């Protein structure tokens, strides 16, 4: 379990936490092809930058802890 | 107890990926294409230019990548497909059988679009030898591909190439002649950026363009190369290398594009072209958003489109095995493409990433013209610029209408029409649309001529037997006839036709190449030769009814007295010499056509106001005798004997239509109700076969098709008069007259399917009323990253005025020039700027036309969210629009400065919009409803009443406990369900006696709701921003007084792509209601209820056979796709069922035999649904 990416244990901060949720919720914006459009047709962009937009919140999708 | 059963009536539209190549091991190229749930082979024809669907499957899972490849020596291409699942999957498409054939499947992770589980990304080796597919973090897997001796695709066990705390943005393979297999890709470690709390390593950390290389003698895979890059890329292009052309990618960048071979290949970057004046935000960057690659033994060149829709000609000039510079030209301007395919024989497929997707020819090439051709090695620092012009490269050659992205959806009988009609919001940014959908036969407009006065008959007749084509058209209006001569121009005529001034009840050709017009006043004959013999009406009388003939005339005169003439071979016509009258008055008459071998028809039908038909023989042995009569159930209105054996056709005065067989005698017959409108009868070509066209509130038509009959409507406005047509224009078509219009049309397309009418908008509508009087519609436009139509004229002048600023004296003629256009937003985009900018629009239209009645601009930063047609307790009878509008809305970080409610008077019966009040509001109001007497509105987490003032409108109630944020509510007539934006469903009741909005239940789940209807008093349908579906329902025994109620959940259901709109409505007349959903792709689904316990086990054994007998194609697990979020409960897969006709013969015996039927019983009950809730258009 603890090779795999997003597990945690009982030392978890919170923002571990909410930064694996966060990365993991961006990886499926990018799967499910009309979650991408919903959120495409919402903010008046194409599907890349919406795209490219989520993988840079990738390095830092909340903040330094 | 409540059993659903699901069903696609019209698939998703939209597309995700294209490929194209000779799937079919043939000269030919096809384009495969995933439209997200569906997997799709299309097969452009290099003749007439049409994109025909080959084949459609239902995958049962979510395609998140789509890859073609060729084996060495191979002649047919192969398909690679990573999905949700945790699997890879080869299929190669067979032409013999029209399906795809799963070669191979290797299992790796598990489902779901994970993020450390590959699927996401795919990219093969350019000759074939390995695929490499890779997830979005950490874990990349690549297989070896190669044949056995019987010439079959063998895979090899998975090499790791795994990277701990790396994301990989694109992965591409590298052109490498026979070499090393090298798969390019971009990475980014995060591992410093997570332990930093200053955020600076944040910063400073690139991006890294790595070589991974496949030891194909060692079977390992290592990390060969490695360097990082300038500026964040965002996708790859494969340089083809080799023989042909360098190797080495192309990284597209933010305003750049980096040849970036590696060796000793310096990097080579050229900047981003930018159009001349950009109306955009200059701080906004550019992008490409896909690239096209066109490979030929002699050169090579790509294509690469802008965020503007800008498609480049990017051309690379190379001296030894080295790249010397980079070298883009304008090629045109498209929408806004997620994949493009550029095929042999000059052909260019836009798959636009939403809206209609598109087929260009390939006229030139791009080069040979005097347009400025940008190279890397120019020094500028500043862009290169250009103008962009119309299409001028391309030329377009068909167009796919896709509904992607529906919006909003009413079924309704907005039209004169009984079968309700799809009225559909839906659409993107200016490319938006209101679009009428009706299921029938497409209709193909070959002309349309209005007419003066109202027209109320119209005939097509030939000039000689021989004719291939016909010769005249006729129109009979209330006073008059008027002729047209259907030569090059169709002009009106007026002396080679005679025939009077008086109305018309038939034209026919007579002889060979005599004419015959039958009037009131009696009847005209016309010779080729000019020869006219006038047959007047005898005494008083005039002619009531006509029945014609190839050779032979029968007429009905007032007080029903039947006149026959009959045509001698040496020409002329003889009357007979008796006249019959009947027991009453003769309404209409038909007499069937003759046989090529006979020389006259023997029956004809004559319908009375005895509401009785009589069918009378025409020999000379027993003429104007009665053979056998009938009763009817309502008085006639058109008759038509036609063969297929005999059939008479009778259309009564209510919408009754009835087949009967008749030989000596009339036999028995069948009957439906198509009511609303009399039934009229027209004889018409169809397939080169005699077809009847049954008019009623639609237009019907009947034909035989191998033996078994149809009863197909057409999807198309009422009608009032046709006839068959024929000319070299149009081979096999109807004239067809409505009020006040004359129109050509055709009936190419023999499958019945959701055609459409399209109505343009300006930007993207969120939803639109029903105005219960006017029938019209109220939308609502609203746009982020949008100026509105005042605020870009500001923004234009202000940059002539800058323009004008330089020393220069052209920039006043620049100016003439750049101010006298403002070119079409629909093709080449909208100008958008502004993170916090918008651009909203009220719209009054008129759903039966196009025209739109009133249009209300708003401000800059107003955007509406929600509208609403209503009255109100205190005022009169008089209609209010209330719109939700925001002010400053900034999303991602979500702040809003402001709200607004506009108040509208709506007068002139719902076709103008007078300012009444703009009632100011905190926070951003998207729910507006009408609620007894008053408005609810829910502005934030706060649910309103809200009352009408002659000043603004006053709050009457809150409730502030509402958990997250309001995004829509609906009212019964008694309680109120509100949709929170993440908590799912409340039950709120509204105590009359103080105001006060007591919570009196919600839901035990959490739902990213949607949108939802309330299927009862109890129970409430709902969508999911994930695609979703689900149905709650309270404890049956509940009171609103009560508090704190757990609503239980009675339905999950997983659709795969996200619904905005549910709907329960009854499809057809004499149906059951459905629940009829839309979705975000462009597709319409329903939800279906069982009728018994029986049927329920019937299907659901269906469902449990036909997912291990016939597993989803990319190896997806059925029951576990539909549970994705919340495990199924009570819905059947109808879509996998329908899969039985699909399998092989023995597996539909198989499973036929273990519910003891057989293959035909188990799919004519798999149709029964369709027939009892959907289109059959079966007619016996």
């Amino acid at each position: 379990q603890s090779k795999y990416i997003g597990t945690g244990h009982a030392d978890t901060t919170k923002w571990e936490w909410l930064v694996n949720q966060h990365r993991d919720s961006y990886c499926s914006y990018m799967g499910h092809f009309d979650l991408l459009n919903y959120f495409a047709i919402a903010e008046n962009e194409s599907k890349a930058r919406v795209r490219f937009n989520l993988m840079e919140k990738m390095l830092q999708p909340c903040g330094p802890p | 107890d409540m059993f659903l059963y699901n069903l696609t009536l019209q698939r998703a539209t939209g597309i995700s990926f294209a490929i194209h190549g000779n799937f079919s091991g043939t000269k030919q190229q096809e384009i495969v294409v995933s439209r997200g749930k569906i997997l799709e082979l299309l097969r452009p024809d290099p003749n007439t230019g049409k994109v025909h669907t080959l084949l459609t499957v239902e995958v049962f899972g979510v395609i998140r990548s789509l890859m073609a490849f060729r084996l060495t020596g191979g002649t047919k291409d192969y398909i690679v497909v990573g999905s949700d699942s945790g699997r890879i999957v080869i299929l190669e498409y067979q032409p013999s059988k029209n399906m795809f054939e799963k070669i191979h499947q290797e299992t790796f992770g598990k489902s779901g679009c994970r993020r450390i589980v590959p699927g996401q990304f795919l990219a093969v080796d350019p000759k074939g030898r390995a695929v490499m597919i890779s997830a979005i973090e950490k874990q990349k897997l690549v297989y070896i591909l190669n044949r056995d001796a019987a010439a079959r695709l063998t895979i090899s066990s998975p090499l790791e190439a795994h990277k701990a705390n790396t994301l990989v943005y694109h992965v591409v393979g590298v052109d490498v002649g026979f070499e090393n297999p090298m798969f390019a890709c971009l990475e980014m470690d995060y591992e410093e950026a997570d332990n930093d709390p200053t955020g600076e390593a944040a910063a400073n950390t690139q991006q890294t363009l790595t070589f991974y290389e496949l030891d194909l003698g060692l079977n390992h895979v290592v990390r060969k190369y490695s360097e990082p890059l300038e500026e964040h890329g965002n996708f790859l292009i494969t340089v083809p290398g080799g023989s042909d052309g360098p190797s080495g990618v192309l990284i597209c960048s933010e305003n750049y594009i980096t040849y970036k071979n590696f060796g000793d290949q310096p990097d080579i970057r050229c900047p981003i072209p930018r159009r001349r004046n950009d109306l955009d935000d200059p701080e906004r960057g550019m992008i490409f958003v896909c690239s096209a690659t066109h490979k030929t033994k002699s050169m090579f060149f790509f294509l690469a489109q802008t965020e503007q829709g800008d498609i480049f000609k990017i051309t690379l000039e190379t001296d030894e095995d080295m790249v010397t510079e980079i070298r883009l030209k304008y090629f045109d301007t498209v929408p806004v493409a997620a994949a493009m395919c550029v095929l042999k024989t000059g052909f260019l497929f836009v798959a636009s990433e939403f809206g209609n997707h598109y087929l260009y020819q390939i006229a030139h090439l791009g080069d040979d013209d005097e347009e400025p051709e940008f190279s890397s090695a120019m020094p500028l620092e500043d862009t290169f610029f250009f103008q962009p012009r119309p299409l001028k490269n391309l030329v377009l050659v068909d167009e796919l209408d896709s509904l992607s992205p529906i919006l909003f959806c009413q079924i309704a009988d907005l039209a004169n029409e009984d079968t309700p009609q799809l009225y559909v919001a839906c659409g993107r940014g200016p490319r938006s649309s209101l679009r009428v959908l009706r299921h029938g036969l497409e209709v193909s407009e070959m002309a349309v001529s209005e007419l003066p006065g109202n027209p109320n008959a119209v005939w097509t007749v030939r000039r000689h037997i021989e004719d291939e084509f016909d010769a005249y058209i006729i129109v009979s209006f209330v006073n008059a006839t008027l002729v047209l001569s259907i030569g090059e121009t169709v002009e009106e005529v007026t002396d080679s036709g005679f025939l009077g001034t008086t109305p018309t009840l038939s034209c026919s050709l007579l002889g060979d190449d005599a004419l015959v017009q039958v009037y009131p006043d009696g009847i005209r004959h016309i010779r080729a030769d000019k020869r006219v013999n006038e047959w007047k009406t005898p005494g008083k009388k005039t002619i009531v009814k006509c029945a014609v003939n190839q050779r032979q005339v029968v007429i009905a005169l007032t007080g029903g007295e039947l006149v026959y003439f009959e045509m001698d071979p040496s020409g002329q016509l003889n009357e007979y010499t008796e006249r019959k009258e009947m027991s009453a008055d003769v309404v209409c008459m038909s007499l069937a056509n003759v046989p090529p071998g006979e020389q006259r028809s023997r029956f004809l039908a004559v319908g009375l106001v005895d509401n009785t038909v009589r069918i009378i023989s025409l020999d000379p042995s027993d003429c104007l005798q009665p053979l056998s009569m009938q009763a009817l159930p309502a008085q006639p209105e058109s008759l038509c004997i036609v063969e297929m054996f005999l059939y008479l056709n009778i259309g009564l005065q209510n919408g009754v239509l009835l087949r009967t067989v008749l030989d000596p005698v009339t036999g028995d017959l069948s009957d439906t109700r198509t009511g609303s409108r009399p039934v009229k009868l027209f004889r018409v070509r169809m397939q080169g076969q005699e077809a009847v066209l049954a008019m009623s509130s639609r237009s019907w038509l009947s034909y035989s098709y191998q033996s078994r009959f149809h009863l197909t409507p057409l999807s198309y406005e009422t009608l009032e008069f046709a006839s068959g047509f024929a000319s070299e224009q149009c081979p096999e078509g109807i004239v067809a007259i409505s009020t006040n219009t004359l129109r050509i049309l055709a009936l190419e397309k023999l499958g019945a399917v959701f055609n459409q009418v399209a109505f343009p908008l300006q930007y993207t509508p969120r939803k639109f009323v029903i105005h219960p009087e006017s029938n019209n519609l109220i939308i609502i436009e609203t746009d982020h990253n949008a100026y509105t139509e005042a605020t870009k004229a500001q923004r234009k002048q202000q940059m002539a005025e800058e323009m004008v600023e330089a020393a220069g004296e052209l920039a006043a003629e620049m100016a003439a020039a750049f101010l006298n256009e403002n070119l079409p937003e629909s093709i080449f985009g909208a100008p958008k700027a502004g993170n916090g900018q918008w651009a909203s629009v009220i719209r009054v239209m008129n759903p039966i036309q196009g025209n739109t009645l009133d249009l209300v601009q708003l401000e800059q930063n107003e955007a509406a969210f929600s509208v609403a047609v209503c009255r109100f307790s205190n005022t009169g009878e008089d209609w209010y629009v209330l719109v939700g509008v925001a002010k400053d809305l900034i999303l991602n970080p979500r702040s809003v400065a402001g709200g607004f409610v506009y108040t509208y008077k709506l007068v002139n019966n719902g076709e103008k919009l007078e300012f009444l009040h703009k009632t100011p509001v905190e926070e951003v109001p998207a729910a507006i409803a009408p609620f007894q007497g008053r408005v609810l509105i829910g502005v934030g987490k706060l649910l309103r009443v809200y009352d009408l003032g002659k000043k603004k409108l006053l709050r009457k109630c809150e409730n502030k406990h509402i958990a997250n944020y309001i995004s829509g509510i609906q009212t019964i007539g008694h309680r109120v369900i509100v949709s929170d934006v993440q908590e799912s469903f409340i039950w709120v009741r509204y105590k009359r006696n103080e105001n006060q909005l007591i919570i009196f239940a919600d839901d035990t789940y959490p739902r990213w709701v949607t949108t939802a209807s309330l299927l009862d008093y109890d129970t409430v349908a709902g969508a999911d921003k994930f695609g979703n579906i689900c149905v709650v329902r309270l404890p049956p025994n509940t009171n609103d007084e009560v508090d704190s109620q757990k609503a239980e959940v009675i339905m999950n259901y997983h659709v795969g792509e996200t619904v905005l709109s549910l709907q329960k409505t009854t499809l057809i007349p004499g149906g059951s209601e459905s629940l009829v959903y839309t979705t975000l792709s462009g597709g319409i689904g329903i939800l279906v209820p069982f009728t018994s316990h029986e049927d329920h086990d019937f299907f659901q054994h269906v469902e449990m056979h036909l997912r291990s007998e016939h597993p989803p194609l990319c190896g997806r697990d059925h029951l576990s796709f539909r549970s994705y979020y919340f495990p199924v409960k009570n819905v059947i897969d109808g879509d996998l069922c329908e899969q039985f006709n699909s399998m092989e013969p023995n597996k539909q015996k198989n499973v036929s035999e273990e519910l003891d039927r057989t293959p035909p019983e188990v799919s004519k009950k798999l149709e029964d649904i369709r027939t009892r809730y959907a289109f059959d258009y079966k007619d016996d």
